[PDB]
RNA sequence: CCUUCUCAAACAUUCUGUUUGGUAGUGAGUGAUACUCUUUGGAGUUAACUUGAAAUUGCCUUAAA
């Protein structure tokens, strides 16, 4: 089913439920591949993406069969299965699963300081952070989606990437 | 119109009623001040209520401290309208400085009893 | 003569910054034009022309 | 008779929240020329013989000031009223407030430098602080900016 | 007119003032009971007890302007050290120990030198009597001879020895003293005695210090410092 | 060209704290106040060991 | 000895009613009183032997769930001249001083958030008693939110060794427990994962054998957050 | 515009273990079932959670001039 989520909190969110396992196959499917180069670095599963080299990438993945993915390269190469961006597709998904939404079938579920001084401390992490955002900013304004246009304010999109000032 | 009485919230920690009278009797005759104070403990909502024997003064006063920035917070203070009087604020305080066996063999069994019910 | 001025561009607020210009590494970087200085003390004090501050209050007879 | 644009000036904050700014402002007075040349020589004569946290001071230099300003990294703007260049400040209110950010108006350009060292600094601004900021905003804005918000009218 | 912080300051030191007083108190009237089972501490030291010794008091001024409090203002005028700068000799005991708490915050108490008294007995001293508003100095040893001396204090070197050997006529003698008005530090403002005085005041943060704890151990500085 | 003696020891001091391992001395914030990247640690790292074998 | 049927019994009787989160996890012993320290409200945290060192799954559960807690040491000034952690298998999250405390956080919101971050609320016995003024009440309404007593000081002078065996041990024995003045008291256990049901009755046999020897106790109970009350011992011979 | 009680005692002394005493708090407001006492008046106690120091009515002067 599909789970509302505030911008706000997103990132708690996520959090949460990734320790909710620990260990199971959580897998997650991202729209934006720099994102995922960003999001890998906040752990302090493993990065499994198409930009990176496709050598790494294979053996990385066959390791794991024993994830931090993107809608175009988990196509093909397979305890829950998750998109949190939006999707390359609204019906491609559709085709255990469970959505998040808010700007808008089965059911639907029910029920951090030091990322926020870090961004501002760390360089390297504040640079990949940034691209992040805005990458997903792109893919967000690229998506000719049904019903999610330009109107959502990024007042919470930035909190949502850890980032406090609006970029 | 604008009623005898002042409403101000959001008051300084220990900003008893002495003070409030001690201040406010600079702007005039002040007629009753009153704060409110928890029946559990002296300690105050930090809001409190007080009147004045004029109503232009009632006024004057609060738009001389409208915003003033006190220590700790700013204050909250606001004219009500023609009524709303000061009725009912006690000044409550803290206090003075300073056969069986049945019965719980009773309960005891009955719990006893109880706990089956789990 | 005598009319009110119109606030119809000062009545939003932007959100993104006028610019996206990139973040220099020496605002996350402990200031090395000050460590430029430091370091032509620190030359200043080898050649010893400069008095270490502890000598001049031991000098102060 | 002056125009609306103008006179915004002069009408400036009261004396109370003024001096609690001036206070405020006081707890982060940039390093002076003195301070630092000593401090770098103790730094100097600690490492010719045997990695800090981030320093905080207040924003002045009319340039840099505004170039915090549209960025959106100034918390507060503090400008000075007997400015001799009016057009130098006529346009800094009305960025701020286009901007989202708070802004104040004092009566003095020496004072308002003589808590950052120089002996004139027309604006102010400050980009971190610990808690009584917010305060302090709030009651400029209560007291400056939604009191007088009418200032776009008159003459 | 007076501003609102003023007010509101002084009542939050007077309620500090109040309640470390009556801690303090509430504490000492167990420790004399003996009882000493659910308290602090009973016993009673000095870092830098209550066997005899002269010591010498100067009525410094602060805290802030904390409205007269009855217990603190009652043991003042006993000692009548109500005006700054005002200082007198009193003998220590059991008794008066817990008048040190008392009145700590407004005075400093230390242990004085015979060079000391005997420097402020000669260079310092009153007879406020024959209207009798006369603040004659003690020019004479013929007062001393007269008023004085039933008990064998008949010149101002006697006083110095009673006041430095505590004898009986103790008492007798540092009443008739009325004792000294010592001169303030800067004693000045102005160009010069502004900067004096802002540097003179940061010893006195590091130097009159007050702990508020009810078994704070008694504040002692040397009196070689005036 | 060589590194300076500062310099020097602060390189051997990040080489004895974790060796070659680059990626460790990024997030090294004791030693890494810079902030240097993946590849002027090893630029700098060679041409001191060039120096210390 | 303390009936250990009972204990027994309620060792399988409750878990097998019982098998939201502190509803069914939260294990807990409560121990009727008869007033306690006459008309005073002094808010010593009494400290309980346990002889197992339930502290290890009590963090491995939080570092494994959501809420991961920390460890927070209020030190004095002597002690901030990382040797303060390199000699202790347990590991200390935070240490702050009570000069800090005092002032950086006046606002009531950042003093809320920065409890709420720690659990184990450690403390210098010398400056506890100091702690009520700074933070305020939130931190004194809950059991898991004021400040434990553990003795650093050697000699009148600070002791690492006498900081780590203290910590040690506590870790490994000590549990806190509140002093209310009233005929309740509540001691929190752990988890439903804590050990098997003979291991829990040992650890259940030594809490309430300290508990009897330490005060006229009146009644203790088994029991789980918000379950039913399954009697422990009768110690109405007092009376 | 103002800074909060940052150890007192005994055995023993192994760079210090053991035992006791000392902690009377900002309020507002939600709330999962039990303890008694206290003799109808309600009195104190047992988890968990929100908060912009938010908030509408319980019967001694040299911090001078």
């Amino acid at each position: 089913g599909y789970v509302v989520c505030d911008s706000d909190k997103r990132f708690l969110l996520l959090f949460s439920f990734l320790k909710r396992n620990q260990k199971k196959k959580i897998i997650v499917f991202l729209s934006s591949c720099n994102s995922v180069k960003y999001y890998a670095e906040l752990l302090n599963v493993l990065e499994l993406h198409g930009k990176q080299k496709q050598q790494k990438r294979t053996n990385t993945f066959f390791e794991f069969c024993n994830l931090i993915c993107t809608d175009v390269a988990a196509r093909g190469l397979d305890d829950w299965i998750i998109q949190f961006d939006p999707p390359d597709d609204p019906r491609d998904y559709i085709h255990k699963s469970l959505m998040f939404l808010t700007p808008n079938p089965l059911n639907e579920y029910e029920f951090q300081s030091q990322l926020e001084k870090l961004i501002k401390s760390n360089y390297y992490l504040h640079q990949t952070a940034k691209d992040g955002y805005r990458s997903y900013l792109q893919a967000y304004a690229s998506h000719s989606l049904k019903t999610v246009y330009q109107i959502d304010k990024l007042d919470l999109a930035k909190v949502a990437k850890s980032y406090g000032f609006p970029v | 119109e604008y009623s005898g009485i002042i409403y101000v919230s959001r008051l300084p920690h220990g900003f008893h009623e002495k003070e409030l009278s001690k201040y406010f009797a600079q702007f005039g005759d002040l007629k009753e001040v009153r704060l409110a104070r928890n029946k559990k403990t002296g300690n105050s909502r930090h809001y409190g209520f007080l009147e004045f024997v004029n109503k232009e003064d009632a006024m004057i006063a609060q738009e001389s401290m409208n915003n003033y920035l006190l220590m700790g917070h700013l204050l909250q203070v606001r004219v009500l309208p023609k009524g709303a009087k000061i009725e009912k604020l006690y000044k409550y305080k803290k206090r003075v400085l300073v056969q069986l066996k049945d019965n719980m063999k009773q309960k005891h069994e009955e719990r006893i009893k109880k706990l089956a019910k789990s | 003569p005598y009319e009110p001025l119109i606030d119809w561009f000062t009545r939003h607020e932007e959100v993104m910054p006028l610019t996206a210009v990139p973040e220099p590494k020496r605002r996350f970087v402990p200031s090395k034009n000050e460590a430029k200085r430091v370091m032509k003390i620190v030359r200043a004090i080898r050649e010893g022309r400069i008095i270490p501050p502890k000598k001049l209050k031991e000098m102060k007879e | 008779k002056v125009p609306p644009t103008i006179a915004q000036f002069q009408y400036t904050l009261d004396r109370n929240t003024a001096a609690e700014t001036f206070k405020l402002f006081n707890k982060y007075r940039p390093e002076t020329a003195a301070e630092k040349k000593e401090r770098l020589t103790k730094e100097a004569a600690a490492v010719a013989e045997g990695a800090s946290p981030k320093p905080y001071a207040v924003k002045y230099g009319l340039n840099h000031v505004v170039a915090l300003i549209e960025n959106k990294k100034a918390k507060l703007v503090l400008i000075a009223n007997d400015v001799d260049p009016i057009e130098l400040v006529v346009f800094l209110p009305a960025l701020c407030k286009k901007m989202g950010v708070p802004y104040a108006i004092v009566k003095g350009k020496a004072r308002l430098g003589t808590l950052v060292n120089q002996k004139t600094s027309a604006v102010a601004a400050l980009t971190e602080v610990e808690a009584a900021l917010a305060k302090l905003v709030s009651t400029i804005d209560a007291n400056f900016a939604d009191k007088y918000d009418e200032v776009k009218k008159h003459w | 007119f007076v501003r609102a912080e003023s007010i509101v300051a002084k009542t939050l030191a007077t309620s500090r003032e109040k309640e470390r007083i009556k801690r303090v108190s509430i504490l000492e009237d167990k420790k004399a009971k003996n009882e000493t089972q659910h308290i602090a501490s009973g016993k009673d030291f000095i870092l830098k007890d209550g066997k005899p010794a002269l010591l010498f008091i100067v009525r410094v001024r602060g805290p802030l302007a904390v409205n007269i409090p009855n217990k603190a203002f009652k043991i003042l005028s006993l000692l009548r050290l109500v005006e700054t700068n005002t200082g007198v000799f009193v003998k220590l005991t059991k008794n008066v120990y817990p008048l040190l708490k008392v009145i700590a915050p407004y005075v400093v108490i230390g242990k004085p030198s015979l060079s000391s008294i005997r420097s402020l007995i000669q260079k310092r001293g009153r007879i406020i009597y024959k209207a009798e508003p006369h603040e004659i100095v003690l020019n004479d040893n013929n007062i001393v001879e007269e008023q004085l001396g039933d008990h064998g204090i008949i010149c101002v070197e006697d006083i110095i020895h009673e006041i430095a050997t505590m004898g009986e006529s103790f008492s007798v003698c540092n009443f008739f003293l009325q004792p000294f008005k010592l001169n303030r530090e800067v004693s000045g403002f102005g160009s010069l005695n502004r900067l004096r005085k802002i540097k003179q005041r940061e010893a006195e943060s590091r130097t009159r210090q007050f702990s508020n704890a009810a078994t704070a151990p008694v504040i002692e500085v040397d009196i070689d410092s005036l | 060209r060589s590194q300076s003696e500062r310099e020097e020891e602060w390189l051997e001091k990040l080489y004895k704290k974790h060796g070659d391992d680059y990626k460790k001395m990024f997030f090294d914030k004791k030693l890494n106040i810079y902030q240097q990247s993946e590849g002027d640690l090893k630029r700098r790292l060679l041409r001191w060991k060039k120096r210390n074998g | 000895a303390i009936p250990r049927e009972r204990v027994i019994k309620a060792v399988n009787e409750l878990i097998k009613f019982t098998s939201e989160e502190l509803k069914k996890d939260l294990q807990l012993i409560v121990v009727n009183n008869k007033s306690f320290t006459g008309t005073s409200k002094s808010f010593k945290l009494k400290l309980l032997n346990v002889k197992h060192s339930f502290y290890k799954p009590w963090k491995e559960a939080s570092a494994t769930a959501v809420k991961d807690f920390k460890v927070l040491l209020i030190l004095k000034d002597s002690d901030i001249k990382d040797d303060l952690f390199d000699q202790l298998g347990i590991k200390v999250d935070e240490i702050i001083c009570g000069k800090d405390l005092k002032t950086v956080y006046k606002a009531y919101e950042a003093r809320n958030a920065f409890i709420s971050q720690f659990s184990l609320i450690l403390a210098d016995d010398s400056i506890v008693t100091s702690l009520p003024k700074l933070m305020g009440g939130k931190a004194y309404n809950k059991v898991e939110t004021t400040p434990i007593s553990i003795r650093t000081h050697a000699n009148k002078e600070f002791s690492l060794t006498t900081l780590t065996n203290n910590i040690k041990k506590v870790y490994m024995n000590q549990l806190p427990v509140k002093l209310p003045r009233g005929t309740t008291l509540n001691v929190h256990l752990g988890n439903l994962e804590w050990l098997r049901p003979e291991e829990f009755v040992d650890n259940v046999e030594l809490i309430s054998e300290q508990l009897i020897k330490a005060y006229q106790i009146r009644s203790i109970f088994i029991k789980t957050n918000r379950s039913p009350v399954l009697p422990l011992y009768y110690n109405q011979d007092v009376l």
